[PDB]
RNA sequence: AGGAGUGGAGCCUGCGGCUUAAUUUGACUCAACACGGGAAACCUCACCCGGCCCGGACACGGACAGGAUUGACAGAUUGAUAGCUCUUUCUCGAUUCCGUGGGUGGUGGUGCAUGGCCGUUCUUAGUUGGUGGAGCGAUUUGUCUGGUUAAUUCCGAUAACGAACGAGACUCUGGCAUGCUAACUAGUUACGCGACCGGUCGGCGUAACUUCUUAGAGGGACAAGUGGCGUUCAGCCACCCGAGAUUGAGCAAUAACAGGUCUGUGAUGCCCUUAGAUGUCCGGGGCUGCACGCGCGCUACACUGACUGGCUCAGCGUGUGCCUACCUACGCCGGCAGGCGCGGGUAACCCGUUGAACCCCAUUCGUGAUGGGGGGGGAUGCAAUUAUUCCCAUGACGAGGAAUUCCCAGUAAGUGCGGGUCAUAAGCUUGCGUUGAUUAAGUCCCUGCCCUUUGUACACACCGCCCGU
């Protein structure tokens, strides 16, 4: 879980901003897929996708290599609760029914 | 439009275009006696002193061939020659001495008008060849 | 619960009275 | 710009086979039947059927934008390029996952295996299939792992068209000593082909015709028209 | 009957005890060894180190919030390269710490587990109801003495009749454009030139109204033709014909093996699984270590041929990839690559008429172990090392340990072309050509499976049962 948490934050922040959001899982990468030009080590964002899987609050999956997210109404409500987002943000995956 | 019935031994295929002409014949660019291997040359030689040089004196044919190994190649051509000369001679001058020369050409050799069916055999898994199988290890 | 296949796979194990029992009360129940 | 066939199939396999292992991990509860996937110019959609129509399109249609999240953000595809069509059952020439689903979901509320063995039989019976096997494999009476096997109505084996005439599905039922797996296969029937059972008749029944019957002429009757 | 006929001689990843911690198993005699489609320092070791993060959420104890992985420089220092133990110093900003039970890193514990598909008994021809007949019944007949067939394939007899799966038909594949669907980009006779002055250049011109190799339809062959044999039925043989008078594979029973796969998988038999290490971080020694020790892997093994090239022939294997980056024309230095723009193309366009293989030898080796296989370096990747992957040298074997190996017409072998690792092939393997064959139209012997009758005190079924001291 050892990450410095402003990419915690950050990690947060773009979550909402964009809903779910997808994982790979290895060590031997460089810099991340999606998050590249930055530098960020994979394990402590590994660490605290399972701790927060495990504390939890978003249904744990592994699923075969390549993880997602599962949002619902609990973990979008405790997500707003976590990082102290405003009380008029909604995702845009809502959009428009 | 045309028969051009070619020939075909093994995957060797040989096509004799005939039209009027002198009676010469040339064999992709070439005369018929110069093969480089030169032990099959008797068999090229075959039909023209099976049928007699009468009858190769007012026909220019051109041969065409494709296909592998030196021997395939042969066995194709003088087939592809003896089936245009049929053609040609048949569908334009007479017919009972056309009897004539496709009865000698019957009692000579079989293959010389009707194509060789049988090719090669597609190999299975399991082993080195097709029908072949690998060793049991014992 | 099904006797009707309980006993069909069970009258050959410890449970062969009970699924016979079982089977005898569905078809005639009084 | 250009690309070949050969690599995009087995790219568009790839994708297929994520798909479509992800779609038997979670939607096994809510009752889907058939899933499909569609193609349009510079545009990749995913559809869903069932018996359960707006069941399977959820509720707040929370299903529909989280899977489509999930494929669009794994799958490299920009944004949009996915959406769900619509479309409506012909027959029941394809049965099979909602008395599967049934027994299973009987079953994980406290149900025996063997009950829901004799239900499905029936019941896929009456819809009209010609034969189907139910291989349960694991412990049900003791701790020797038996592969119950259950077949009812007739299987070919051998032939040309022996290659459409099989259906299966598959699942898992809990026991804690061990869990029972649960193939389920069905054979497709010819009489109700539904435009998929082969429209040409069997290769070996010659299709006879029964003959007309007429009066034998014994003097000459003609008709003007 | 016959060809390699193996193993005989140095000649796969795996491989038996295997001395050290290790050169071990997850498969164990048609169910272990090209096994998890391994060109082995690794992801091309599981047995090995230590720095690499210490997965603990969920009631709550500790100053009742600062207990610093993340910060390198000639002395500390189980690599000075770790803040890991020298009196010494440090890079986020709330989240390392210990605990009933949860989490898992699943190559290490079992398979005498199924996530389901495989392999197999078995591709030998078997298997099963219904109604009827026999029997008190378990059961039996139908499913058979006979002939025939590749076949429980038919005919025939017939207390059985009628059906089902399997066999077959069915699908594709060489024979099938001897006529029809018709692109110069692959090929298509006609069209003064080039060549000596009438005959070869594939570099060029009727946009020829496609015979070729490019293929959608349609066609053909059926034991119908004849002769013969047959209880003259099923059928069988020969002959005349025809491209073809049996081409290969594909699909492949009911039921079972106490088989393989959790090493395709976080559902599943599990004491160390309280995140103490198999990889995260390092790759050293080797499955390249030696003795019958189980493994087709062994090209070649010499005057049939090894040399050098005068030489003349379709692989119809295929070869430019959303987070892809690995396929030398035009000129030259060179034994390979190395290139300087530069492998023509996302393909029948570009490799191309893909000149690869026994051959008229283009100096030599006319009978012998010989001309016959035959230790330093210049350069893909982080590292040539027991030459993994190019240059000069110091050249057993006799048709070969006793050897549960395949094969009956394009087939055994030779040889060649490629695909699996792709950083450049594979000592195997998978497809395809070329050269191309001698015995056969038979039989149960010695090998296996199957059937009938028969015996049985066996039923866990002879690896049985059982008697006696």
């Amino acid at each position: 879980m050892l990450m410095p948490k402003k990419n915690r934050i950050a990690i947060y922040e773009l979550l909402f901003k964009e809903g779910v959001m997808v994982a790979k899982k290895d060590v031997h990468m460089p810099k991340h897929p999606e998050l590249a030009d930055k530098n960020v080590p994979n394990l402590h964002v590994m660490k605290a996708m399972q701790s927060l899987k495990s504390r939890g609050y978003v249904k744990e999956q592994f699923a075969w290599r390549h993880f997602y997210w599962y949002l619902t109404n609990e973990g979008i409500q405790y997500l707003r609760d976590y990082l102290h987002l405003p009380p008029e943000i909604v995702p845009a995956t809502l959009r428009r029914s | 439009q045309s028969v051009q019935v070619f020939g075909r031994k093994k995957t060797a295929t040989a096509v004799a275009h005939c039209k009027r002409g002198n009676g010469l014949i040339k064999v992709n660019g070439r005369p018929l006696e110069m093969i480089e291997p030169r032990t099959l040359q008797y068999k090229l030689l075959e039909p023209v002193l099976l049928l007699g040089k009468e009858r190769f004196a007012g026909v220019d044919i051109r041969v065409r061939v494709k296909g592998g190994g030196h021997v395939a190649q042969i066995y194709a051509i003088r087939q592809s020659i003896s089936k245009a000369l049929v053609a040609y001679y048949q569908k334009y001058v007479d017919e009972a001495s056309k009897k004539e020369i496709k009865d000698i050409l019957i009692q000579y050799d079989r293959t010389l008008l009707v194509a060789d069916p049988r090719r090669c055999e597609s190999k299975k898994f399991g082993g080195p060849g097709a029908r072949a199988r690998y060793q049991k290890s014992y | 619960t099904d006797p009707f296949e309980d006993f069909e796979f069970n009258c050959n194990t410890k449970y062969s009275g009970g699924v016979t029992r079982n089977l005898m009360r569905e078809l005639n129940g009084g | 710009v250009q690309i070949s066939k050969k690599r995009k199939f087995v790219a568009d396999g790839i994708f297929k086979a994520e798909l479509n292992e992800f779609l038997t991990r979670e939607l096994a509860e809510d009752g889907y039947s058939g899933v499909e996937v569609r193609v349009t110019p510079t545009r990749t959609e995913i559809i869903i059927l069932a018996t359960r129509t707006q069941n399977v399109l959820g509720e707040k249609g929370r299903r529909i934008r989280e899977l489509t999240a999930v494929v669009q953000k794994r799958f490299g595809f920009p944004e949009g390029s996915v959406e769900l069509y619509a479309e409506k059952v012909a027959t029941r020439g394809l049965c099979a996952i909602a008395q599967a689903e049934s027994l299973r979901y009987k079953l994980l509320g406290g149900l025996a295996v063997r009950r829901a063995c004799y239900g499905v039989l029936r019941f896929i019976m009456e819809s009209g299939a010609k034969g189907c096997e139910v291989v349960v494999s694991g412990k049900l009476r003791g701790q020797r792992a038996k592969s119950m096997k259950f077949v009812d109505g007739l299987m070919i084996h051998s032939g040309d068209p022996v290659n459409y005439y099989v259906d299966t599905a598959v699942r898992h039922v809990l026991l804690r000593q061990g869990v029972l797996g649960i193939k389920v296969k069905i054979m497709l029937p010819w009489d109700p082909t539904g435009k998929i059972g082969p429209k040409k008749p069997l290769p070996d029944h010659v299709s006879i015709v029964e003959p007309k019957d007429e009066i034998l002429p014994t003097t000459p009757i003609s008709e003007q028209k």
